């Protein structure tokens, strides 16, 4: 996150971090005690996978972290049925022993397709991850926030030369200068609702971080909402 | 009452129903209260609340 602050402890309950051939690679959102979503372009291989759970500082030890083992990825159906495009960019881990749920392991709620997009049309809500806090830079040692405003679809087409499908949103300042970034993929878009969030988008893609006329990509969760469901269901 | 306007009051959902509109309802781990409007913790760790104290010194 470029321009972002450091979240405190247990902030973002929801939010997890992935370790792998490389450590704190992406982000992922917690569903429910056996299921993470993140971004389906984190997590196109699987080699130990690790996701940590109750994660603040990623030097420190803080007695809250939760590790885990991935046992099953589903990437949406329709990720890279079209090539390069992260169009669907969505993915569940499956872990393989339960979270243990406290203040500082908590799902994000997830309404249905109609209230996701009313909420996302709020046009305010909350980023975080360990990515990159300058574009080419270096990663966030604790874990950082920033607000960032939706943006009109408009907008956003002529900010890029790439395709922006209607599966995505775009989000950020026209100035710059703040934005989501690489390393942050995966982690959750989301939107407080009195008191209580809901997952909204996941971190996706982007140009180059922070660049004024350049905006953070989403996967519209609202779009997603239905298969999430299905596929997470506990017995 | 409809849920065009501050949502029909409701705390998380609304729905319009015969002309005296307004059924609300809540997410998992939430219950409607009796006052039929505002959404109660129903579990322990209910989804998307911090419990952590954030205002600490
Ligand atoms: C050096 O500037 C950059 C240039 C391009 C990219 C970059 C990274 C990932 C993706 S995915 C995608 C797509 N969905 N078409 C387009 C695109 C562009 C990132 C940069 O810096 C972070
Ligand atoms: C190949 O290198 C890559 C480099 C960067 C990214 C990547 C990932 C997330 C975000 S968010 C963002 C933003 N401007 N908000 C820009 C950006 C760029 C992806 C890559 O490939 C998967
Ligand atoms: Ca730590």
């Amino acid at each position: 996150v470029v321009g972002g602050e450091d979240a405190k402890p247990g902030q973002f309950p929801w939010q997890v971090v992935l370790n792998g051939k490389v450590d704190a690679f992406c982000g992922g959102s917690i569903v429910n005690e056996k299921w993470i979503v993140t971004a389906a372009h984190c997590v196109e291989t699987g080699v130990k996978i690790t996701v940590v759970a109750g994660e603040h500082n990623i030097e420190e030890t803080e007695h809250t972290e939760q590790k885990r083992n991935v046992i099953r990825i589903i990437p949406h159906h329709n990720y890279n049925a079209a090539i390069n495009k992260y169009n669907h960019d969505i993915a569940l881990l499956e872990l393989d022993e339960p979270l243990v749920l406290n203040s500082y392991v908590t799902p994000i709620c997830i309404a249905d397709k109609e209230y996701t997009n009313i909420f996302l049309k709020f046009g305010s809500g909350y980023v975080s991850g360990w990515g990159r806090v300058f574009h080419k830079g270096r990663s966030a040692l604790v874990l950082q926030y920033l607000r960032v405003p939706l943006v009109d679809r408009a907008t956003c087409l002529r900010s890029t030369k790439f395709t922006i499908y209607n599966n995505m949103f775009c989000a950020g300042f026209h100035e710059g200068g703040r934005d989501s970034c690489q390393g942050d993929s995966g982690g959750p878009h989301v939107t407080e609702v009195e008191g209580t969030s809901f997952l909204t988008g996941i971190i996706s893609w982007g140009e180059e971080c922070a660049m004024k006329g350049k905006y953070g990509i989403y996967t519209k969760v609202s779009r997603y909402v239905n298969w999430i469901k299905e596929k997470t269901k506990l017995t | 009452m409809t849920c065009n306007i501050k949502n029909g009051r409701c705390e998380q959902f609304c729905k319009n129903s015969a002309d005296n509109k307004v059924v609300c309802s809540c997410t998992e781990g939430y219950r409607l209260a009796e006052n039929q409007k505002s959404c109660e913790p129903a579990v322990p760790f209910p989804c998307g609340r911090v419990s952590v104290s954030q205002t600490s010194k």
